């Protein structure tokens, strides 16, 4: 009954974000804004009527079945995911991504073995840019996946930088199994993909 | 002043039952329909059903038929939602919502007379996790720095926390003395059903064997505060 | 030359001055006598928009019926807003009478005479009258009783059928009698009888109308999903006693896909403890009177709610509802609106 598009917009402050939403039915539409971790906030309701406390930058429009929400002059306060809504029906969502005028940078080579000990492996990427990054794990000089989750602190505030925490979880019989725990880091502001050094039983 | 105050987050075993509240104030509780919406991050918001505070009339979505019951207390002006036979699919955050009002000071009004769908007023939400076991206690080991003091740069140190719930956890350094170059990464959930975040900090090279670093991890519901010490280890 | 307008209406009735019956007593003091020769002028080549869902005549009748019940059906105990009120609670004579709503000087009532008028939109056959027809202020849920019938086809009324939060009013074109009785000598045990042949024929015709509105999707009736007993059961007042009746048996899909075309008997209960439709608190009355308590009424309407969802099934499900007593008045006043002269 509802088809919102696109899924993700990678835009920057100043530009104008365009979010469409085609309906099988038609009628009254609302546009919502969900800041990460927070409850959705009504922005446009009844199609084009701007909700209370919404800046002029947001406006609703229509042409046939394709409803659109155009946002003029983006700011970081406009970051998040938006949904269209007919009655009790919501859209899939459009994840609009804010960005910073920062050009490029390079992450920081850091890895750490488990403690001494928890058995009674984390790869750090410090202050890089842009948010786009890649992380692998080369245990046994071999690929590993499914057991590694990554956390990312959203862009810093002084130097506008991002930081990543790759956490590779293993078990009681998989550490002492291999003799290798590699994590390589590839990024936009890099030359050639290079790993670090590790090694158990020795430091 | 139209506030919707929901109850706190909670974990439950596969099969139990959750009853979450939705405190209302600043408006005549009897004039507005009260909706319930479910949001699982990874997907979008989903309307579950509304209830009329007047008679108690409910409209359950066909997808939520038999897994959802909506009641009310006309005295306190409070709506409720009880979930039956919990499964891992029921792991989501649940909002209680109402639309814009249209009564405008009339003496006899019913929530079914207004539009209801223009959802302007949301609660802060309530986390419901359906995973095996409960527990609550925390646990953290130190992160190891280098093994040799770098010539004239900056090293990296921290302490990785696992098994904790709910949110959030406060992690400081040197009892709040150290704040520069600190990165306390947001909470990541394992498939087990609990949380595990990470915290790091950037410090000068010739400060390793000298200045001591103590990371303070604290989470209130299980009432636990921790003082761990990080240091270059056995080599 | 006129415009839509609001004003305080008055009421007219044929209340009997010698009656102790409660509707009569109220009307003798609050209403005037009716006109034996009321004038009605049909307006040639005139079209008017009506909106039954925004008709202040409805709000005014609600205020009136509340006032009537507040003065009359006082309980032994009243629990409202944290306070406890005890008072005398004698048995009464209770039987609704028709009430006419009338405009004061400088105003008039326009009446839509379009036979298949759904309650909202343009009307081509418009007349002007001083008073509405005689409306009995019958308070009930699920089933509309002793009302007026549709003159042609069964009519479905909703502000917006697509919007599941709006109540649906079904206006029947053929009456179905309901016979409820508490037999002489468990003093709270009662039952309602309904012709299964007539009722199952009529409900289906309603289904065919619903199919017309919902793109020929399958129409299914289901019992209420929850709420207070006043809403989940057919509730009404009979001879001063509050009846609660289980309507599960009334909406059975099976008999029109056999051996159903017989008499349907619903189990009922007289309740002493009631949730007041006035929306205030709880009320306690004395036990039911002795003897045979019997009320025979015409079912003339049905109140439905359609299930909400993100669905896309081949069925639409409807469940009996109500609880907003304003809808009862809406069902009778839908063809009327007030306008101001000059
Ligand atoms: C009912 O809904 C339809 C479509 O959803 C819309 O076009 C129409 O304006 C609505 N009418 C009313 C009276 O709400
Ligand atoms: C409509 O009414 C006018 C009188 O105002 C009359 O002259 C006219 O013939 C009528 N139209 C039709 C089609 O009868
Ligand atoms: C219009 O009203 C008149 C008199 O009240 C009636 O004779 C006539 O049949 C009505 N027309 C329609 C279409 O209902
Ligand atoms: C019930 O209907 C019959 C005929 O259909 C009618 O004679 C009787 O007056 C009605 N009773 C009411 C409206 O109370
Ligand atoms: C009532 O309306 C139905 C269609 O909704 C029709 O088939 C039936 O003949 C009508 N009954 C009457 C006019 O008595
Ligand atoms: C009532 O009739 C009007 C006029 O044709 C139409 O626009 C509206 O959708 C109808 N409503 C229902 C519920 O049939
Ligand atoms: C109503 O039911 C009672 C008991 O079954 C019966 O005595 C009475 O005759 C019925 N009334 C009518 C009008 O059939
Ligand atoms: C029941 O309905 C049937 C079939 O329409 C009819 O033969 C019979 O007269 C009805 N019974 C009563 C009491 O009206
Ligand atoms: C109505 O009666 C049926 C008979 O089985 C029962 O299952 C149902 O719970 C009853 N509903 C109410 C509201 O009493
Ligand atoms: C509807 O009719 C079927 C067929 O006789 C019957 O088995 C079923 O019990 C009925 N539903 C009720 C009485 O609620
Ligand atoms: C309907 O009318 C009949 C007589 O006309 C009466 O006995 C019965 O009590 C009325 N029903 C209600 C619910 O008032």
């Amino acid at each position: 009954v509802l088809t919102q598009s696109p899924g993700t917009l990678s835009l920057s402050p100043g530009e104008t974000a365009i979010i469409s939403c085609r309906t099988s039915q038609y009628g009254s539409l609302a546009w919502y804004q969900q800041r990460p971790g927070q409850a959705p906030r009504l922005v446009i309701y009844s199609g084009s009527t701007r909700a209370a406390g919404i800046p002029d930058r947001f406006s609703g429009s229509r042409w046939g079945p394709d409803y659109t929400l155009t946002i003029s002059n983006l700011e970081s306060g406009d970051f998040g995911v938006y949904y269209c809504q007919q009655y009790e029906f919501f859209g899939q969502g459009t994840k609009v991504q804010v960005d910073i005028k920062r050009t490029v940078a390079a992450p920081s080579v850091f890895i750490f073995p488990p403690s001494d000990e928890q058995l009674k492996v984390v790869c750090l990427l410090n202050n890089f840019y842009p948010r786009e990054a890649k992380v692998q794990w080369k245990v046994d000089n071999a690929l590993q996946s499914g057991n590694s989750q990554e956390s990312v602190t959203e862009q810093d505030s002084k130097d506008s930088t991002y930081s990543l925490s790759s956490t590779l979880t293993l078990s009681k019989a998989d550490y002492e199994k291999h003799k290798v725990y590699a994590c390589e880091v590839t990024h936009q502001g890099l030359s050639s993909p290079v790993t670090k050094s590790f090694n158990r039983g020795e430091c | 002043q139209v506030r919707l105050v929901q109850s706190g987050p909670q974990i439950k075993t596969p099969g139990a039952s959750v009853t979450i509240s939705c405190g209302t104030s600043g408006y005549d509780f009897m004039e507005s329909l009260i909706n319930w919406v479910r949001q699982d991050i990874g997907k979008g918001p989903e309307w579950m059903g509304w209830i009329n505070p007047r008679g108690g009339g409910v409209n359950y979505g066909r997808r939520f038929q038999g897994k959802v019951t909506m009641t009310r207390d006309v005295s306190s002006g409070t709506a409720y939602l009880t979930l039956r036979g919990l499964t891992s699919d029921d792991t989501a955050k649940y909002y209680c919502v109402r639309g814009k009002s249209c009564c405008g000071g009339r003496r006899y009004c019913n929530g079914a007379d207004c539009f209801n769908w223009d959802f302007e007023h949301w609660g802060q939400g309530t986390l419901v996790i359906v995973s095996s076991a409960s527990t609550k206690g925390p646990s953290v080991f130190p992160l190891a720095p280098s093994s040799k003091s770098t010539s004239g740069g900056t090293a990296a140190l921290g302490c990785l926390v696992k098994d904790y719930f709910p949110e959030p956890v406060t992690v400081s350094w040197n009892s709040g003395a150290l704040t520069s170059g600190v990165h306390t990464f947001p909470a990541v959930l394992q498939s087990s059903g609990l949380y595990s975040l990470s915290s790091v900090v950037t410090v000068p090279s010739s400060s390793l064997g000298t200045q001591t670093y103590i990371c303070n991890v604290n989470h209130k519901p299980s009432n636990t505060k921790v003082d761990k010490k990080v240091e270059p280890k056995s080599c | 030359v006129w415009k839509d307008a609001d004003t305080t209406l008055f009421c007219a009735s044929d209340a009997k001055a010698h009656e102790t019956e409660v509707h009569n007593v109220w009307a003798t003091h609050a209403c005037v006598p009716t006109d034996p020769n009321p004038q009605e002028i049909h307006l040639e080549n005139v079209t008017e928009n009506f909106n039954m869902w925004k008709n202040n005549m409805v709000e005014q009748m609600q205020e009136d019926v509340i006032s009537l019940w507040d003065q009359s059906l006082q309980p032994c105990v009243k629990l409202t807003g944290g306070s406890v009120i005890k008072q005398a609670c004698p048995k009464i004579s209770f039987d609704p009478i028709p009430i006419h709503y009338c405009t004061p000087a400088g105003y008039v009532i326009l009446k839509c005479n379009d036979k298949n008028f759904n309650g909202t939109g343009p009307c081509k056959n418009v007349s002007s009258v001083q008073c509405t027809h005689g409306i009995k202020p019958v308070v009930s849920t699920q089933l509309l009783l002793n009302g007026s019938l549709a003159e042609e086809e069964i009519i479905i009324r909703s502000e917006n059928l697509t919007n599941n939060a709006k109540t649906i009013i079904v206006h029947l074109n053929k009456s179905v009698e309901i016979n409820c009785t508490r037999p002489s000598n468990d003093i709270r045990k009662a039952y309602c009888e309904i012709n299964g042949t007539k009722w199952n024929k009529v409900l289906k015709q309603v289904t065919e109308k619903l199919k017309e509105h919902f793109n020929n999707k399958t129409i299914i009736f289901q019992p209420p999903s929850g709420g207070d007993l006043e809403i989940t059961m057919h509730h009404f007042n009979c001879r001063g006693e509050f009846f609660y009746c289980n309507t599960t048996q009334l909406f059975n899909n099976t008999c029109i896909g056999k051996g159903c075309n017989g008499t349907i008997t619903l189990p009922c209960k007289i309740k002493q403890i009631i949730n007041m439709w006035q929306g205030t608190g709880q009320a306690m009355y004395a036990p039911p009177i002795d003897g045979k308590i019997n009320c025979v009424s015409n079912i003339t309407g049905i109140l439905l709610t359609r299930d909400g969802g993100a669905n896309n099934t081949s069925n639409e499900t409807f469940r009996p509802g109500g609880g907003n007593i304003k809808d009862n008045w809406r069902s009778e006043l839908y063809k009327y609106k007030v306008v101001q002269i000059e």
